[PDB]
RNA sequence: CUACACAAA
């Protein structure tokens, strides 16, 4: 049913109350109000569903779902001859790199041509990132409060191809979606781990080598969202994890449907005593899916001879094990069928997500 | 002189087809085993002449050239007596009986790995070479069990590593020099390997009878995934229901019975300076191994540790064999690592800090020390100092003061009435020998003492 | 390195989904054996580490210079004043799987450097060929002769 | 610390790219320590408030190895520039640059 | 040489407020009157901003060196 | 190549 249980999205606001923080935005920035693009966090409770789902789903928000970042193409920078010397290629680019942006588009292009005539230091914000190509934003896609540098007198920073790239967050950090805000079990009883017989302890009162918890919360940040438009990113977001994990999980169900015809990514054995041995080798795969599958791999077999799985830093992949007391096509019709659970599982989550954030 | 002809060009030699980079850990190698970066593969190569017998898995390092991996980079003509380079041999596209192919280095090649200064008969071993195709990572990966071939840490430590690429040396490595031969020490006869820090450690909190928690169980998923990153055949839990709860040491005895051997002997968890206080658990002050089943005790540096004579790595050797021996202290790594990856292992400020108890009982300690080094003093302005004959007044001062002020046996208390034993990260590493000593945590917790300069 | 001396080589790089994490969401930037202690000695920085997580929370930097009377009681109990454990330490999760460690971990901010030892400088590989002494022949001297 | 303090990297000097320098390391980022010392009054400090977890995680951090988070890698934590210099001279009349 | 844009441990993107807070500590620290500024609380002034009570990233606003305040 | 200096284990 509703496993995705109530969500509380609460915003990150500026409090202009404070007289320092409203002087300064009003003097430096001429702000007054929010910005157009604020820090949301999503706490989600979730409940009968296995940690491996939940953490799975938190790990792809994390770092997995393709995210959007500002990059600059080859050449984009301009040596020229009146450039800061200072304002180095490789130090504004890991600056704009780690721009937040909410970006619909993709074809969107932006151009950095900034000039210090003064005789102080002038400081480069992102307001001075101004669009060259792509539609006119008639919303802008990252806060212009950020400081990409600041130019020597007398001396410019012109960067013209700074374009939107998409990629994963384990592949580089500059697509990192989600921060982790909390995460928890909800039906594990805590300890009061503020006395001195409990501080040691993470506070749980089960081993988590026993535990099997189901109802969990979990909050995560999203970095930059619009303002007006923050269910409906929060939405997006949520959805395309969930979309995500269900084709990666696809991805394997391709495989185990091609068992017949003998493909490099299954290996199938005869072990002995009936048992048969199932490896599974998966080139850039991660804990998520590993873990996803192996739980739910052992939920369908609960007297399964051995389940495991290891993602090894090296080799760069995942390599799923299963030792069944059973022929080669009842294992694989097992998988199938664990695999179409995970499946339905994240179709209720993305379900869910749509009835719940409305 | 040392750089004169003799010493510098005869007795030493400078080669090529080496190299050298910065060592660091790596978990998933087998003691027997050697991270090699790509780059270095591409840059190291090994001879391989072209027969009938070899022509078909020779065809792919040809095709692949210096382009992709694995590869080669230069052919030998035996009808021209002339080597050529790949990325100019497009015209030849032939492999001829006689032909020597020098193709990269790929995964399972031996390769020799040395750390200087190479004091010890280990100072060089031959590994296996693993691959690391990450083009990010530039360093010689090890396990840190083979460290103590080398006398090696990852604190900036520097290795040689070259790959043979001749037929007679490359046999000769793998026969020879391989680091299975060097698993007892010939300086000791003893073991050389074994579980260190980590390891050791987690093997105790995974053998240990009581956690915090109760009793040290897992249920069947986690008994499993001990099993993951053990690189051998799982065992088999088929038996085991969800529900079901095993014993650390059940899964330990499971790992144990492909070499069943028997050990009995107390860890080094159990102490006699510790006895008066804690409350030992009488299941894991007495280690005992009857055919590869842990019956009761834990497995600590006495049995896991690394140099531990009789322990059971050194009996799995005497036994099976020490690539045997090697292959059961990465499972055993494997087992003790993934334990901790649920029970967690932690060192704090508060896990060295005494209670304000425990900081007077040490101050009334020291106290007492200071008031017998004043008794000494009243008794020297007295002229109460006698010296035995062949020791001056002065001497035999010094020596008073030097045996009044040292730590009475006794420092521990105050220590171990501020600690949990079970808990306490800095006590588990020092008591379980993984690393630390009682006068280190004398030393940080209840004090220095007496500073002495050659004695 | 961290100010206490202890040096470290940098062997693994994990994602931010891999690192383990506070129950508040807290993930370190370095993970640091237990097992560099004991024997070094080097409580400074866990003090210091203890005196920074609260300096976080405060918003203040503090002076820890040499030989400023400390009381790590008075500090372990700031550290609960501010709404943590008498410890630093917090339940952690595993992030490669989901699951708590039984123990609390202790995390906090402590000011490491990085030594100018690059690998990249260090490493070096040679093939079978290359510029040799004229007088004996073998080798030249290592990496910036280009052979050795 | 002493030893290791003086080879750290950071801003090793303000006036860098007026200088021709060579196996010089500019560290981008530094932080003043959270708990910070009297020698930071007299001089810059190099490094970075690095959270640091002290625990076992997968026994890739014995032996003073450490594991560090990729994505602070990227973000630039501990990042800078290299700098390397070819200074060769013209001897004479029989040289030139062509 | 700046605040990060981002959080160096989490990538929580503190580099929105940096600048509004290194003029606003400026300010506060300016009415509150080297060493007895650093010990002035910033709680407040960060939680104003928006920035949640993350270790990382109070560390990461608060000890940043500017580089224009040293060239 | 011959000093010398700064470093690493
Ligand atoms: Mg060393
Ligand atoms: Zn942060």
């Amino acid at each position: 049913e509703k496993i995705f249980q109530n969500v509380e999205i609460k915003p990150f606001l500026i409090d202009f109350s404070n007289l320092f923080i409203k002087n300064a935005a009003k003097k430096l920035f001429q702000l007054e109000e929010q910005l157009p693009l604020v820090p949301v966090n999503v706490v989600m409770d979730f409940k009968g569903i296995s940690r491996a789902a939940v953490h799975g789903l938190s790990r792809v928000l994390q770092d997995e779902i393709p995210n959007y970042m500002l990059d600059i193409k080859p050449g984009g920078y301009k040596i020229e001859d009146s450039t800061d010397l200072f304002m180095t290629e490789q130090f504004i680019r890991n600056r704009i790199n780690f721009i937040p942006i909410y970006a619909k588009n993709e074809t969107l292009v932006f151009a950095l041509r900034s000039l210090n005539n003064s005789c102080e230091v002038k400081t480069i914000y992102s307001r001075d990132l101004i669009q060259v190509a792509g539609p006119k934003l008639k919303y802008p896609i990252f806060n212009p409060t950020f400081e990409i540098g600041f130019l020597q007198p007398g001396k410019s920073l012109i960067i013209e191809d700074i374009y939107i790239k998409k990629g994963i967050g384990r592949k580089h950090a500059a697509f990192n979606l989600a921060v982790k805000t909390h995460f928890s079990h909800l039906d594990i009883e805590q300890y009061p781990t503020d006395k001195k017989e409990y501080m040691a302890l993470s506070g749980y009162k089960q081993s988590s080598m026993t535990s099997d918890p189901r109802h969990h919360r979990l909050g995560l940040c999203f970095p930059a969202v619009p303002l007006p438009h923050i269910n409906q990113a929060v939405r997006t977001y949520l959805k395309n994890a969930c979309r995500i994990i269900i084709g990666r999980i696809q991805s394997i169900q391709k495989i185990y449907e091609n068992f017949e015809e003998p493909q490099p990514e299954l290996v199938l054995f005869s072990m002995d005593e009936e048992k048969t041995k199932a490896i599974i080798t998966i080139k850039d795969e991660t804990h998520t899916i590993g873990n996803l599958l192996k739980t739910y791999i052992y939920e369908m077999i609960p007297d399964i001879s051995f389940v495991g799985y290891q993602c090894v830093p090296h080799k760069q992949e995942m390599v799923l094990t299963i030792i069944h007391k059973a022929s080669q096509e009842d294992l694989i019709t097992l998988l199938e069928k664990s695999i179409q659970n995970i499946i339905q599982t994240f179709q209720i989550l993305e379900k869910n997500v749509d009835e719940l954030i409305a | 002189r040392k750089e004169g002809r003799i010493r510098k060009s005869l007795l030493g030699s400078q080669v090529w087809s080496i190299s050298r980079s910065t060592i660091c850990g790596n978990s998933d190698l087998h003691l027997d085993e050697v991270g090699y970066p790509i780059s270095f593969a591409r840059t190291l190569q090994v001879a391989e002449t072209v027969q009938h017998y070899n022509i078909n898995r020779l065809m792919p390092y040809f095709l692949n050239g210096k382009r992709q991996y694995p590869g080669c980079s230069r052919v030998y003509k035996q009808i021209t007596q002339s080597v050529h380079d790949i990325e100019g041999l497009k015209q030849d596209f032939r492999l001829e009986v006689g032909d020597i192919l020098y193709r990269d280095v790929v995964t399972g090649d031996v390769a020799f790995f040395n750390r200087q200064p190479s004091l010890e008969r280990s100072s060089i071993g031959v590994h296996r070479i693993v691959v690391l195709e990450n083009p990010k990572i530039s360093t010689f990966q090890m396990n840190v069990s083979a460290c103590a071939w080398y006398n090696a840490d990852f604190d900036g430590d520097q290795m040689n590593l070259w790959v043979p690429w001749s037929v007679m040396s490359r046999v000769e490595a793998e026969l020879l020099c391989s680091v299975r031969n060097w698993f007892i020490s010939t300086k000791s006869s003893g073991p050389v390997n074994g579980q260190v820090q980590d390891s050791t450690v987690g093997s105790f909190l995974l053998t240990r009878t009581n956690t915090p928690m109760g009793k040290n169980v897992m249920n069947k998923l986690h008994a499993m995934g001990l099993f993951q990153t053990t690189q051998t055949d799982p065992p088999c839990f088929a038996n085991y229901s969800p529900t079901d709860l095993l014993d650390g040491k059940s899964v330990v005895s499971m790992l144990l019975r492909q070499t069943p051997i028997n050990y009995q002997r107390a860890p080094t968890w159990y102490s006699e300076v510790y006895a008066p206080y804690m409350h030992y658990n009488k299941q894991d002050i007495s280690t005992q191994i009857r055919n590869g089943e842990l019956i009761e005790g834990v497995l600590d540096k006495k049995a896991v540790g690394a140099g531990s004579s009789g322990g059971i790595y050194h009996l799995i050797s005497r036994r099976y064999g020490p690539q045997q021996a090697l292959k059961m202290i990465f499972a055993t790594q494997q087992l003790a690592l993934n334990y901790v990856r649920n029970a967690g292992f932690t060192v704090s400020t508060a896990d060295m800090l005494l209670t304000p108890e425990a900081h007077q009982e040490v101050q009334e300690i020291i106290n007492e020390l200071l008031l017998e080094s004043e008794e000494i003093n009243n008794r020297l302005l007295h002229g109460d100092i006698m010296p035995p004959i062949g020791l001056t007044t002065h001497d035999f001062y010094e020596k008073l003061q030097l045996n009044a002020l040292k730590f009475p046996d006794r420092i521990l208390k105050p220590i171990m009435n501020s600690i949990n034993p079970e808990t306490n990260g800095l006590f588990q590493m020092v008591a379980t020998g993984a690393k630390g000593s009682n006068p280190n945590m004398i030393h940080i917790m209840a004090g220095i003492g007496q500073i002495e300069i050659n004695t | 390195s961290s100010r206490s001396g202890n040096k470290g080589i940098a062997a693994l790089a994990l994602p931010t989904s891999d690192m383990p994490f506070t129950e508040d969401g807290l993930q370190p930037d370095l993970i640091v054996n237990p097992h560099s202690h004991p024997s070094r000695m080097t409580n400074g920085q866990m003090i210091e580490t203890t005196v920074g997580l609260a300096n976080a929370l405060q918003g203040v930097v503090t002076d820890g210079t040499a030989f400023l009377p400390i009381n790590v009681q008075l500090l372990s109990e700031r550290l609960a004043q501010e709404g943590l454990r008498f410890n630093g330490c917090q339940k952690m999760f595993n992030g490669q799987t989901g699951e708590y460690f039984d123990a609390a971990i202790f995390i906090g901010p402590t000011y490491h450097q990085r030594l100018q030892k690059f690998v990249l400088d260090d490493r070096y590989a040679v093939a079978s060929y290359g510029p040799t002494d004229a007088l004996t022949g073998q080798p030249l001297d290592g990496k910036r002769s280009h052979g050795g | 610390e002493t030893n290791q303090g003086r080879q750290t990297g950071g801003w090793y000097c303000f006036s860098w790219p007026y200088r021709v320098d060579m196996n010089r390391f500019f560290q981008f980022y530094n932080e003043m320590p959270l708990v910070k010392t009297i020698a930071h009054n007299y001089v810059i400090p190099n490094g970075l408030n690095t959270i640091v977890a002290y625990m076992i995680y997968g026994g890739y951090n014995q032996e003073d190895s450490v594991i560090v988070s990729q994505s602070f890698i990227d973000r630039g934590g501990f990042a800078g520039t290299f700098y390397r210099e070819e200074k060769v001279e013209l001897e004479s009349d029989i040289e030139s640059f062509g | 040489m700046l605040i990060p844009v981002v959080c160096f441990t989490c990538g929580f993107p503190i580099g929105t407020y940096a600048a509004i807070f290194d003029k606003a500590r400026t300010e506060y620290i300016k009415t509150k009157m080297l060493d007895a500024s650093l010990q002035i609380e910033l709680k407040d002034l960060i939680t104003a901003l928006g920035i949640p009570m993350r270790v990382c990233c109070r560390t990461h606003l608060i000890t940043t060196l500017d580089y224009r305040k040293y060239y």
